[PDB]
RNA sequence: AAACUCCAGUUGACACAAAAUAGACUACGAAAGUGGCUUUAACAUAUCUGAACACACAAUAGCUAAGACCCAAACUGGGAUUAGAUACCCCACUAUGCUUAGCCCUAAACCUCAACAGUUAAAUCAACAAAACUGCUCGCCAGAACACUACGAGCCACAGCUUAAAACUCAAA
């Protein structure tokens, strides 16, 4: 059960990381992400 | 480059009449028939003659830097073959740090000798980083994205103006 | 195995005294440390226990020799009282 | 002094020219490295 | 540096021993060595039975070769001594005369 | 029933738990097992140096593996003999050496089991799949179920 | 009792295992560690201090790939045993102990004494331990338990490691 909780937490961490990254380029004025940018999954092997 | 194996030992290079001896004696008194430490001594002597103003003064900071650089080269040569020698890896890393400290002192005190040492030994002096912190995955990815976002912002501003 | 036989740990019998030869061989093996080695090799002694045992034995020997030296040094005074009464 | 000692010593070294003669001479020779010590510290050669 | 080769050769007749000694010294010279001397310690019973090249030996001829060689030669020479079928056992050591006889003042 | 605390925990251990072992699978593929409460050793008149757990077993209407008991026992024992290793290292010990490498691969492919799964990370459905495939292999090989690798190592 | 009797004794051949005696020595290495023989490389720094995180190492156990397997041996079987036997004894045999290339990063990892420099005069000095102190620097600590925990963060680690709280409670510990 701790595996399910832990993997859900890792998913939420990845979502938070993506949200912050999006916040940055949205505030900078870019409507979309940098050309060719793709957020890597750093919290999953 | 190493000294040629035919070169005489440091202790048998000024003996009078050393050039009037048999070829066998020359071989016996050459680097070919000795261990690596005599070759390192010859390297140190060559560097001292090429670099320092007074080659006899082994007490100066430049002489110490030359000696430690020769030792560092020896450790690197050892570790090229002995890749799992942790003790010698530690010795190499400590020696590099000590040479950096001596180079910093030399730069602060005598800039001309510092330049001469850096040129002669092929050393590229580098300034230390200001902050020591882990570059974990999140920070690396975030910094990459920030650099990129700055680049498209610059492109967009150039297009605007 | 590769050595010559009947040289190591070999004793000759004198005038048919087999018991004396056997006891001499036992003494030789004891003072050469072979008996204690054989008896200690029957079961494995852990390195920490081995080190503790050797340290204890060495310090026991040193302490015993010092005590014996002290007793022997103080033995000289143990004689008849020269000032009996006073 | 060391250089001169080596210079005089090399005259007796084994070379490709004198290999066979020296080999035979060694075969017809014996050298003994054994000696014993006494309780008094005196060397007793064989 | 200065090295000493302790050679235990098979108990052979004089011509074969001479040939083996010549071959060994020639290998030393081919590896860059300068041979100083060759001492024959004699033929004697081995301290123990030695098995070499699918042959058992109880006797052997003991020889000493003093020489000067580059440090890289030693390893190579060892390999050669492993292949010579007439060598029971060859060992290269640093020459004991090079080792310095440090003097002491006695028991403290 | 009362057990020692560790035995009760192992009987009622979930996947991934430090106490997941043979007893966990064997009890939980047939019963609903609940470790209700633990009694400390001080409460027993001659006080033991261990705690005591109370475990309730309720037999399941539908057992989670429809295979003979001894087959499941052998499979679970061979899976858990190397508890910290990959599961395939234990599974290969079910087959003779000659067909060890090939049979383990066939078993893992037919059962659809990730070889890198450790014994403590195997659910009862993974054991169901492995037991079914092992039953098929035993039916197709009459001498397989009686193989003991230790006896083969005796020779 | 089981087991073996392709068993046992002498003799000969014969390791990828482990290194009597020396060692009653107290050495080398930053620590961990290091005690069969030979050889080659080789043991940083001529101020000192200087990091949970930077850079390099860390016994034993444990995990990936390959290999070796004498002996030992968690587990797994069998023999023998009270009256719920011996967990313990006997036999057989695994992981593992070994080598190669990578992980993991923990110890009563302890001299339970932080590094450098200095003193032996003072009242020596709570106690015990290991005589009592001084200068200077870094690290750390401010009642117990909650807690070598939860959450957050980092990690080739995935119920693992490092950092590390709060609430409720008590007059103690
Ligand atoms: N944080 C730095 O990068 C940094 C840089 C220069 C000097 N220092 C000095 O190191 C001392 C420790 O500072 P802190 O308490 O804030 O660090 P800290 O211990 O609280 O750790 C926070 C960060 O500082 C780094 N750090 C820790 N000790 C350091 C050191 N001696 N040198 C360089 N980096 C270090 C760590 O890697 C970590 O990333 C201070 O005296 C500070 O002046 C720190
Ligand atoms: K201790
Ligand atoms: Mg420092
Ligand atoms: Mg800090
Ligand atoms: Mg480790
Ligand atoms: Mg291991
Ligand atoms: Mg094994
Ligand atoms: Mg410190
Ligand atoms: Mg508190
Ligand atoms: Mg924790």
């Amino acid at each position: 059960l701790r595996r399910k909780v832990q993997e859900g937490r890792l998913r939420r961490k990845q979502i938070k990381f993506e949200k912050d990254l999006r916040r940055i380029w949205l505030k900078a004025g870019l409507k979309e992400a940098p050309e060719g940018w793709q957020t890597p999954k750093i919290y999953l092997r | 480059d190493d000294p040629p194996p035919s070169t005489l030992l440091k202790d048998y290079q000024n003996v009078p009449g050393i050039e009037k001896v048999d070829d066998v004696v020359k071989r016996l008194l050459s680097l070919e028939m000795a261990n690596k430490k005599e070759m390192l001594k010859i390297k140190q002597e060559q560097f001292m003659k090429k670099i320092v103003a007074n080659p006899e003064d082994t007490r100066s900071l430049e002489a110490r830097i030359i000696a430690l650089s020769v030792k560092i080269r020896s450790y690197e040569e050892h570790l090229e073959k002995h890749r799992k020698d942790k003790a010698h890896k530690r010795y190499l890393l400590m020696s590099i740090d000590q040479r950096k400290k001596m180079l910093k002192n030399l730069r602060n005190t005598n800039y001309d000798v510092f330049e001469k040492i850096c040129w002669g030994l092929g050393i590229e002096y580098t300034f230390p980083p200001l902050y020591y912190r882990r570059a974990h995955r999140r920070f690396v990815t975030k910094k990459a994205l920030c650099i990129r976002v700055f680049q498209e912002t610059q492109k967009l501003k150039k297009r605007r103006r | 195995a590769k050595h010559l036989k009947f040289i190591a740990r070999t004793v000759m019998v004198q005038e048919g005294n087999v018991e004396s030869a056997y006891r001499t061989l036992n003494r030789i093996l004891t003072m050469d440390g072979l008996i204690e080695d054989i008896k200690h090799r029957r079961y494995y002694e852990k390195p920490c226990r081995r080190r503790q045992r050797e340290s204890y034995e060495r310090c026991r020997r040193i302490y015993n020799m010092e005590m014996a030296r002290k007793i022997n040094f103080l033995m000289r005074k143990n004689r008849a009282d020269p000032w009996q009464g006073c | 002094r060391e250089v001169l000692q080596l210079q005089e010593e090399v005259k007796n070294f084994i070379t490709r020219e004198n290999l066979e003669a020296r080999v035979e001479a060694a075969l017809d020779s014996r050298k003994n490295y054994n000696w014993a010590i006494t309780r008094e510290g005196l060397v007793v050669r064989p | 540096p200065r090295y000493e080769l302790a050679l235990i050769l098979k108990a052979m007749q004089r011509p074969e021993t001479a040939a083996t000694l010549k071959r060994t010294i020639e290998a030393l010279m081919d590896r860059g060595a300068i041979v100083r001397d060759l001492e024959n310690l004699g033929e004697r019973a081995l301290p123990y039975r030695i098995s070499a090249h699918s042959q058992q030996h109880n006797r052997g001829g003991y020889f000493l070769v003093d020489f000067y060689a580059p440090t890289a030669a030693v390893e190579s020479m060892v390999e050669h001594l492993s292949r010579d079928i007439d060598v029971i056992r060859g060992n290269i050591v640093k020459h004991p005369l090079t080792q310095e006889l440090k003097e002491c003042e006695g028991i403290v | 029933l009362t057990f020692q605390k560790e035995v009760a925990e192992r009987l009622a251990a979930n996947t991934g738990s430090k106490q997941r072992s043979r007893l966990s699978v064997m009890a939980q593929y047939l019963c609903n097992v609940r470790h209700i409460f633990t009694i400390p050793g001080q409460a027993f008149v001659p006080k033991p140096e261990v705690d005591v757990g109370v475990v309730h077993f309720t037999p399941l209407i539908q057992p989670k593996i429809e295979q003979p008991f001894k087959l499941v026992e052998k499979v679970v024992q061979n899976v858990f003999q190397f508890r910290r290793k990959y599961c395939h290292r234990g599974l290969r010990m079910l087959f003779p050496e000659a067909q060890r490498l090939e049979s383990t691969g066939r078993l893992l492919e037919l059962a659809d089991i990730d070889p890198t799964l450790r014994p403590r990370q195997l659910s009862i459905s993974h054991f169901k799949s492995l037991c079914d495939v092992y039953r098929k292999m035993c039916d197709e090989d009459p001498q397989l179920f009686a193989y003991n690798f230790r006896e083969e190592l005796k020779r």
